[PDB]
RNA sequence: AAAAAAAAAAA
RNA sequence: GGGCUACACACGUGCUACAAUGGACAGAACAAAGGGCAGCGAAACCGCGAGGUUAAGCCAAUCCCACAAAUCUGUUCUCAGUUCGGAUCGCAGUCUGCAACUCGACUGCGUGAAGCUGGAAUCGCUAGUAAUCGCGGAUCAGCAUGCCGCG
RNA sequence: GGCGACUCUCUGGUCUGUAACUGACGCUGAGGAGCGAAAGCGUGGGCACGCCGUAAACGAUGAGUGCUAAGUGUUAGGGGGUUUCCGCCCCUUAGUGCUGCAGCUAACGCAUUAAGCACUCCGCCUGGGGAGUACGGUCGCAAGACUGAAACUCAAAGGAAUUGAGUGGAGCAUGUGGUUUAAUUCGAAGCAACGCGAAGAACCUUACCAGGUCUUGACAUCCUCUGACAAUCCUAGAGAUAGGACGUCCCCUUCGGGGGCAGAGUGACAG
């Protein structure tokens, strides 16, 4: 998607440097939002983004994202991004 | 440590034997705790009387 | 009495005298009877007293040449002006000069003289409070103001950076009181070139102390009950308004960028029941007082700057070139072009946008985005330039009461220029100081936005 | 990148 | 012989949890640095396993240490004090020293605990910051939540 | 309610005994009686002595009895077996803590000193405010104490829990503690001491103690001296401590004698 915003999305859910973990699920994720809105992916992330300094903006978006994200009931973590995403969206 | 009475088999303790007693009272005169001198509790109340008796008549100091 | 200690003294000035107890000087003084000893001690209490001798910690005695408390600090500081310190200041007391506030201002930094000159160029004098006078360096009040870092200005109360008693007492140019102050003046050309400048300390008598509602109605109003009221300042205050312009258009040809926007003011009454949200609006007088402040502050940082010596100065660093270039994509689709790529964009080239969308619907946004491509503002011991102000010297020189850097500004200005002390240990001890300074003062301004906004909100 | 300030500054 | 390994009852400091970005459980690997002559020790090698075993090559780009792991992959478990992660306590073997008793390491093998994210504290921050995963050596009978240097 | 320097005089209660006797002779007790901080009050005193009787004197756990895991101190005795003993160690009562199961609890917790499971008896409560007030009191010397309203007013009031108003904590290490000990060696004792040592405490380390000990000693400087020094098996022991057997060659001699290992004694001293 040769987006910073997905790369920073990326390291925000990596855990003990695990950065393919996080890669599979984001990748994931984007395929999920993919097939239930027909939308680019991309862009309903913005979209998601936009209702979540500048650049404390975007930490807080994507914090706040995968925290929630983290919280939700479904069972996958790409799964909750997704939804996360979606209702963000 | 052990009871010096129960350990000698000392049942009375005797106010005019001042030897015995001034091996239980401290350089100031004070009554050494029992914990010090690992004195038996029945022993430690007998010989504070008996160390009392001995004060009273002059046997030992009350202050060093 | 007298003969003794003098006798010991002049024995202890010996070239060949190492710090001696009191035995080893009985010993040395031959003193065998116990009146005499009792001398020697009554002798060596008297001259430690009088700070003739000293003690070690190792009872030793040397002569000293071979070797609630901010509170308290704040209630001892004399209300008045001692004659003393008019030392080595220059008289201004018979000299117009007025402070220019808002009406609820007690802390009061700054005031404003401007004649115009035979030749048709303005002399400007800004006079700033003494803090530095008063706030001593490692002083109660200095660790405390260092601390705080700046006064923070809520909705409806002021935190203020040093104690209220010197704030709004001696430290404030209070109107027709004696103050001291750390003054810049400076002799301004037609087209707002400092030609001539100098910074010293005086002594100054405000003539008035005016709001900036008063100088509008005098100035934009035309109100004649005013003007009538300050006939002998009009005169003044047309000549001060027109030298701000002056100013202000040598700023914006300079490509400074005019970030005027609407922020709220939340009014509130005495108790603190709010009363009415408005829009702040920057009048003529405050933008008047704005281009004094600016031009008093440039100057101070190019004199410092030219000086090389160790100093703070106010810093705006080059926008990030990634966000500008999102910022320059944005506005094309608005279709405004800029001329300039993302790396090496100039200020002018910004300000041409906000003059574009100027009374346009799309103008708080495109304000809005280009802010967040820019940096923020800090305190920082090199002078890297000021974006926003299209200048490569600035600092804060005139808001010392309300700002820790300022009263830097002030001790540096009385160190190098008054003190005339630039030698290489004193330049070593600021070098390593004022980076700590600079770092957390920067800290305690956002710190200060933060909660402001917060109390807004 | 539509809703924005933070930072110009105001002071 | 004992104890410093108590442990009443503190702190500093260090590891293992609080799964799912993970537990099984298979399949595919990708590292560097450091060591070895009284040794380093392969195959095959016992072994449920832990250890023994005999012996090639090398005296070191020629042998051995030596298989980095984390990770990818499906199969579960499936939000469950569990397929959370591991305490503890039975009971089972293997080494070593003089002998594992106070007070070893390891495996056999039940039990499977706490724990489902700890206020004040007090830092910094993008590739392997970091964090994770390692790995080798020293030391050294035994044996590092220590430590050193290196991936 | 409460009692502490000591002695004597007079006099309560309790426990362990034990088993002689008595033979249910018991228990709770409204009433009543006495006792009852302090204070106040009263008189001679700066205390005695009377009223007055409340108080976190309820003390927020009435009294008695039976039944129902534990593990450990502490006070006072008894029983047993290493034990005269000393001294440990078990068994049992009485008092007094501590941590906990059953069960019980809204929760917190209680837990054989129950707030468990039971029986008997006595005191008490049935929303709050008004209100311990009113009123008759009754007791006092008095203050008060004592008994105890209602109209009216208000949907609450209240209990517990509550959760607020990088590292910590969860589980196991380590090091200095401290404490438990005969000894638990420390230096270092922020800095480097508090994974730190020493790059490896089972042991040695290890200091320090509990015991066995030896003594130019564990051993040197010595020396003069001479046997090589010993190895080794046996006896022991926890080994030291070694004692024996047996086994030893002085190093080197221009050969005067001086000299290995030191037997050997040596002698200030050993370290």
């Amino acid at each position: 998607y040769n987006s910073k915003l997905v790369s920073r999305l990326i390291n925000k859910m990596m855990i003990d440097g695990k950065k393919g973990k996080s890669q599979t699920i984001l990748y994931k994720s984007f395929d999920i939002i993919k097939e239930r809105t027909g939308n680019d992916a991309m862009e309903v992330f913005e979209q998601a983004l936009k209702n979540i300094r500048p650049e404390r903006r975007t930490t807080l978006g994507l914090r706040w994202l995968v925290n929630y994200a983290r919280l939700r009931g479904e069972k996958t973590m790409e799964e909750r991004l997704a939804n996360e995403i979606l209702d963000a969206a | 440590k052990v009871c010096y009475f129960t350990s000698n088999g000392i049942t009375h303790i005797d106010y005019k034997d001042v030897d015995l007693l001034k091996k239980f009272v401290s350089e100031r005169g004070k009554i050494l705790p029992r914990r010090v001198t690992g004195t038996n509790a029945k022993y430690q109340r007998k010989l504070t009387a008996a160390i009392k008796r001995a004060r009273q008549m002059a046997l030992l100091p009350y202050v060093s | 009495k007298e003969a003794f200690m003098e006798k010991l003294l002049s024995f202890m000035k010996e070239e060949a005298y190492k710090p001696l107890t009191v035995q080893e000087l009985e010993e040395m003084l031959n003193i065998t009877e116990a009146e005499e000893f009792k001398e020697l001690v009554k002798a060596l209490v008297a001259l430690e007293e009088k700070g003739l001798i000293v003690r070690t910690r190792s009872d030793r005695y040397g002569i000293p040449e071979k070797m609630a408390d901010a509170m308290e600090q704040a209630s001892s500081t004399p209300d008045t002006i001692d004659e003393k310190d008019l030392k080595d200041r220059r008289d201004l007391r018979d000299q117009v000069i007025v402070t220019i506030d808002g009406a609820d201002a007690k802390d009061l930094d700054d005031a404003v003289t401007v004649t115009k000159l035979d030749d048709g160029s303005y002399k400007l004098g800004v006079h700033i409070a003494d803090v530095s006078h008063y706030v001593t360096e490692n002083s109660p009040i200095d660790k405390e103001a260092l601390e705080r870092g700046t006064s923070v200005y809520l909705v409806d109360r002021v935190i203020p950076m040093i104690p209220h008693r010197l704030s709004n007492g001696i430290c404030s140019l209070n109107p027709k009181v004696d103050r001291l102050t750390l003054s810049c003046e400076m002799t301004i050309n037609s087209q707002g070139q400092v030609t001539e400048h100098e910074i010293f300390q005086s002594v100054i008598k405000t003539t008035e102390r005016m709001t900036y509602s008063d100088v509008n109605k005098i100035l934009v109003d035309d109100d004649e009950e005013l003007k009538q009221k300050y006939e002998p300042l009009v005169p003044m205050f047309k000549d001060m308004e027109r030298l701000a312009q002056i100013l202000r258009d040598k700023r914006m040809d300079r490509g400074a960028v005019d970030f005027d926007f609407k922020e709220a003011k939340v009014l509130v009454d005495d108790e603190g029941a709010v009363k009415d949200v408005v829009i702040r609006e920057r009048s003529v007088a405050e933008k008047l007082i704005e281009e004094f402040m600016l031009v008093a502050n440039e100057t101070v940082a190019e004199h410092f700057h030219w000086m090389n010596v160790p100093f703070i100065y106010r810093i705006h660093e080059e926008p990030n070139a990634e966000k500008l270039q999102k910022f320059l994509e944005f506005v094309t689709t608005f279709g405004y072009v800029v001329k300039g790529t993302a790396g090496n964009i100039h200020p002018r080239a910004l300000q041409s946008i906000l003059d574009a969308v100027r009374d346009r619907p799309e103008e708080t946004v495109i304000s809005t985005v280009m802010l967040r491509s820019m940096k923020q503002a800090k305190y920082d011991p090199q002078s890297l330039g000021h974006f926003g102000l299209s200048t490569e010297f600035y600092t804060h020189f005139t808001s010392p009461i309300r700002r820790y850097p300022d009263l830097i500004v002030h001790r540096l200005i009385r160190t190098y220029l008054i003190n005339g002390k630039v030698d290489e240990a004193t330049q070593e001890k600021w070098a390593e100081r004022l980076p700590d300074i600079a770092e957390h003062t920067s800290s305690m301004e956002r710190r200060a936005v933060d909660a402001e906004r917060e109390t807004d909100d």
